[PDB]
């Protein structure tokens, strides 16, 4: 039954299994500032925008329909979302990856009124003669504040 | 599919040992997938840095726009060696030249190279013993504002002694432009 | 044996072959840093 | 012959 | 040619080998890759004999 032997150490009351002496020390190395979170929102965020993108390039498509609640698949299960193919060979022999992104939670209601009041400004600005490089969305800045409060974990830790 | 605001690095994110890029400057990848010590995978030549003269550049560097027109073997000039052409002079049948100067003909074995050195002709005298088969490049002399009629030479100009005689010799000073390392950094954003 | 650097030596080969001299060199966050500046 | 060596010839 | 071919007029019957080792030229900068022929690899039969010259040939193994 006890598959794990640090269990079954710590049940007897031995000593622990010896590993492998690390040459480094735990003060002399740098912090932590990668949040696990940071994938999870990165890829629904790119997925909410590249939804809204196609959305606006066929307007045919996204016109009656309301923008509240759209119904993209309803065959998403959440066992098959991880999906891993390695036949994908366009550039080279490598493995790929396929993410099942789910529309169930996706927070479209800010982020079409950001893109719309993004293009209607991109669109004026360049009709001024002028270039506009966005500096940052709102999805980014969570990420932030998310890259943020781990990194003041680690700084307290 | 694409959109009008392509902003590739608000779509890309960076992480520890991670390097995530949306494929939409160009990289390529080997076929076994694995990299290497100092291995490159993006290339980013810019067309701002080229130049369709056939002149190149040899903290700065200095291209020399040279007209040189390649021929074949049974090909008749209409131009002589060593000869002084002006603008619109016909080297060949059907071939004019663009810019006057100098013309050296260098007859190959199967190919007629026709080389047109564009520069003003100037005449040394018996002080100015300039370097015979060494070109020197003058930069832009600090002109005293003192004289009125004294013409700044905003221009980097290159002198090469021609000596189509033994015992007469030339100066030509062609052109030069200017290519910078230092100055000029243009890379599009990859990582946000 | 092995440890072929000849492998490596191909991919930058083919794209550059040429052996010239590299004027500008510095880290992306330094080319960040310089546009941003 | 009707794939490699057309190939080559044409491209 | 074929294998009775081969004994009938006594050439070797074996098999040509086409590589196109192309990667890169010295100082042109462009790839000229040619399909060339590097010389022919003799066959081997069903029973393990190579008709070379028009002769049946064998390779006995070594110890």
């Amino acid at each position: 039954e006890d598959t794990n032997l640090d269990e079954l150490r710590r049940d007897c009351g031995r000593q622990p299994l010896p590993r492998k002496d690390p040459g480094v020390k735990v003060e002399e190395e740098p912090l932590l500032s990668n949040h696990p979170y940071v994938d999870k929102l990165w890829q629904i965020h790119n997925a909410e925008q590249m939804i809204l993108d196609d959305m606006e390039a066929n307007p045919v498509k996204y016109k009656g329909k309301n923008l509240t609640e759209l119904t993209d698949d309803e065959d998403f299960d959440e066992e098959n979302r991880i999906e891993y193919s390695k036949a994908y060979y366009k550039k080279a022999l490598l493995p790929k990856m396929i993410t099942k992104v789910s529309v169930k939670e996706l927070d479209l209601e800010a982020a079409f009124a950001e893109r719309q009041h993004h293009n209607k400004l991109r669109m004026e600005a360049q009709e001024r003669g002028e270039v506009y490089k966005i500096p940052k969305l709102r999805r980014n800045i969570e990420m932030d504040e998310y890259d943020f409060i781990h990194w003041r974990r680690s700084l307290e830790e | 599919s694409p959109i009008l605001h392509e902003n590739s690095d608000l779509l890309s994110k960076r992480r520890r040992n991670k390097f995530i890029i949306p494929l939409h400057i160009s990289i390529e990848i080997p076929v076994n997938g694995i990299f290497r010590r100092n291995s490159i995978l993006a290339y980013f030549d810019d067309p701002r840095y080229r130049r369709k003269s056939s002149g190149i550049i040899k903290d700065r560097f200095f291209f020399i726009p040279e007209e040189v027109h390649i021929l074949p073997g049974s090909s008749s000039i209409m131009v002589r060696n060593n000869s002084i052409v002006g603008v619109d002079t016909q080297i060949t049948l059907n071939l004019r030249s663009r810019v006057g100067g100098l013309v050296r003909v260098e007859r190959k074995k199967k190919r007629i190279e026709l080389k047109i050195f564009s520069g003003d002709i100037h005449f040394p005298g018996e002080t100015d013993k300039i370097s015979r088969h060494t070109g020197v490049l003058i930069p832009p002399g600090t002109g005293k504002r003192n004289s009125k009629e004294s013409k700044k030479v905003k221009n980097w100009i290159y002198v090469q002694r021609i000596t189509p005689s033994k015992k007469k010799f030339f100066v030509l000073v062609r052109p030069v432009v200017t290519y910078e390392i230092t100055d000029g950094i243009n890379l599009a954003t990859l990582f946000p | 044996e092995k440890s072929k650097q000849e492998r490596m030596t191909d991919v930058h080969n083919k794209s550059i072959v040429g052996k010239g001299t590299v004027w500008y060199e510095m880290a992306y966050e330094d080319a960040v840093k310089e546009r941003m500046q | 012959e009707k794939i490699l060596a057309k190939e080559k010839t044409e491209e | 040619i074929k294998e009775r071919d081969a004994v009938y007029e006594s050439l070797t019957y074996s098999s040509e080998l086409y590589v196109s080792a192309g990667l890169i030229w010295k100082n042109s900068r462009d790839m000229q890759e040619q399909t060339i022929f590097i010389g022919n690899i003799p066959l081997m039969n069903s029973l393990g004999t190579s008709i070379v010259n028009g002769i049946y040939r064998i390779v006995i193994n070594q110890i």
